[PDB]
């Protein structure tokens, strides 16, 4: 994944559901603001413990 | 393609931002058994969703009555689960005679018990595998089971709760043709409605 | 008094999204996604609620 | 920051905590914070100094 | 079933233990009023409304899990 550089608070989040692994960030949508938005959906096979 | 895996090894495929059609797929399927819970047979080939998840595994017709949601058989105990939060469909099919791309494994198998003991060697508790989840017994039970009642054991670290994890597997031999099973679950608002 | 009338009408205007244990709220979606013999029960639950 | 994830815990050759088995998620920011290299893969140790 | 070659020989670079220098605390707990680090609604955005919503969140003002990196030793270049 391509990520450019900056000096802005970047939030990031990772979670897992039965659908798969969800990766959320702020670098894709709201740079100067900052919340979660799904940029990646990963086909995980087992629940991470 | 390839060899279908065991029922306690259910391969999942997720579909998003694409187009599907069962008539181009189910026609080449020798569908022995067709059930759907909380959903109609016509909905899976007509209605639009947000995403699809389809789990496929090797499954003979001998334990057909264990397909029930409320069933308490070892297949429905430590091998495979279904989600109460979404409608489901269950397909039991057979390899077509004019279809040799797929391959057959050695024998059907499942896990008859999956329980965990503690270090004290006196307390034993069975673990309940959750919906669309994998039991830790999968991490130690191999892909195939050599014979009925095969025993597997492993030591658990104290940071993981300690004790031991033990399991036993049972086998059913192949029929004339290989039988397999599919579970289908739909998702309506889990992402962009595009399928 | 004005807020009382407003909330009295909003009780009707808000309650239509309730399901009463039915798998969905839209009647058309119920009859789309279900066979007759269980969509009858689902519609009956909606009727009772 | 980089994050590695799994579901099976063990110890190394010296018995220290941090060794995981079977398949493992590895997430690594890379290229002076440009790439987000992620893989569910198999880790294999080396036995040098 | 992916791609990627192997590296250089078995000279893993020596790894040190200096946690005493790392025992420093910059306190920045979260402020839900300031609204930093909150999951958005997963599929349906809203507009100009106050909505109760069940989801996955951290508690208010959690002190956190202090980790940080640094650079290695160097005498000149
Ligand atoms: C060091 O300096 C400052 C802090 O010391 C930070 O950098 C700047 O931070 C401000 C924060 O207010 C940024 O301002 C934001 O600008 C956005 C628009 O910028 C775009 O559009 C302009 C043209 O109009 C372009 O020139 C620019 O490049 C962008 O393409 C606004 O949308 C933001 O508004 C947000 O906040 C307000 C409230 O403050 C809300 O009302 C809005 O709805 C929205 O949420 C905001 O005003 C500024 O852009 C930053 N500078 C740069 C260059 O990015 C950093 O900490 C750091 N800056 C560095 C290193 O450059
Ligand atoms: C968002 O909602 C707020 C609150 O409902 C709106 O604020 C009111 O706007 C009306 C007319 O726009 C004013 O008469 C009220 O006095 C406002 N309330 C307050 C407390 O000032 C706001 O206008 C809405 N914004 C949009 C874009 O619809
Ligand atoms: C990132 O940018 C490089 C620049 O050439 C490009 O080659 C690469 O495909 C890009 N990757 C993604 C995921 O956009
Ligand atoms: C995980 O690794 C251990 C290490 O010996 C092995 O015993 C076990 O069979 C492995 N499990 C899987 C599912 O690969």
């Amino acid at each position: 994944y391509n990520i450019t550089e900056d000096e802005i608070l970047e939030w990031f989040g990772i979670t897992q559901t039965a659908q798969g692994v969800h990766l959320f960030s702020s670098r894709y949508v709201d740079l100067y603001g900052g919340n979660m938005f799904q940029f990646a959906t990963l086909p995980v096979y087992d629940t991470i413990k | 393609s390839g060899t279908p895996p065991q029922v306690y090894n259910f391969k999942r495929l997720v579909f998003t931002n694409c187009n599907y059609n069962l008539t181009k797929l189910l026609s080449l399927f020798s569908v022995n058994d067709f059930t759907c819970s909380q959903i109609s047979p016509a909905a899976i080939a007509s209605n639009c969703y947000s995403s699809l998840i389809l789990d496929y595994f090797s499954y003979p017709l001998s334990m057909k009555s264990d397909l029930s949601v409320s069933s308490a058989g070892p297949i429905s105990q430590f091998n495979y689960k279904q989600s109460f939060s979404n409608p489901t469909c269950l397909i039991l099919a057979t390899v077509p005679h004019n279809l040799t791309t797929i391959t057959k494994p050695l024998k059907y198998s499942y896990i008859n018990k999956c329980s965990r003991l503690l270090s004290d060697d006196r307390t034993e508790v069975p673990q309940l595998v959750n919906a669309n989840q994998y039991s830790p017994c999968v991490s130690i039970v191999p892909s195939t089971v050599w014979e009925d009642g095969d025993y597997y054991r492993k030591q658990l670290s104290p940071l993981e709760g300690g004790g031991w994890l033990v399991a036993s597997g049972s086998t059913v031999a192949m029929t004339e043709q290989l039988q397999m099973g599919f579970g289908i679950t739909v998702q309506y608002g889990t992402d962009t409605n595009s399928v | 008094a004005v807020n009382n009338n407003a909330q009295a009408l909003s009780k009707l205007a808000s309650e239509l999204s309730n399901t009463f244990g039915a798998i969905s709220a839209s009647i058309g979606d119920i009859i789309q996604r279900l066979d007759p013999p269980e969509q009858d029960a689902q519609i009956d639950r909606l009727i009772n609620g | 920051p980089a994050f590695m994830l799994g579901s099976s815990v063990g110890n190394f050759s010296d018995g220290k905590m941090g060794r995981f088995f079977n398949h493992t998620l590895v997430l690594l920011p890379d290229g002076c914070g440009t790439l987000l290299r992620a893989f569910y893969c198999i880790l294999e140790p080396r036995s040098g100094n | 079933v992916d791609v990627g070659p192997d590296s250089v020989k078995s000279a893993c670079i020596e790894v040190d233990i200096q946690q005493t220098f790392f025992d420093k605390t910059w306190p920045r707990p979260i402020d839900v009023s300031k609204a930093d680090g909150i999951i958005y609604p997963q599929g349906r955005t809203y507009s100009n409304i106050t909505i109760t919503y069940q989801g996955l969140f951290p508690y208010q003002g959690d002190h956190g899990d202090m980790y940080v990196y640094s650079a290695g030793h160097a005498t000149g270049t």
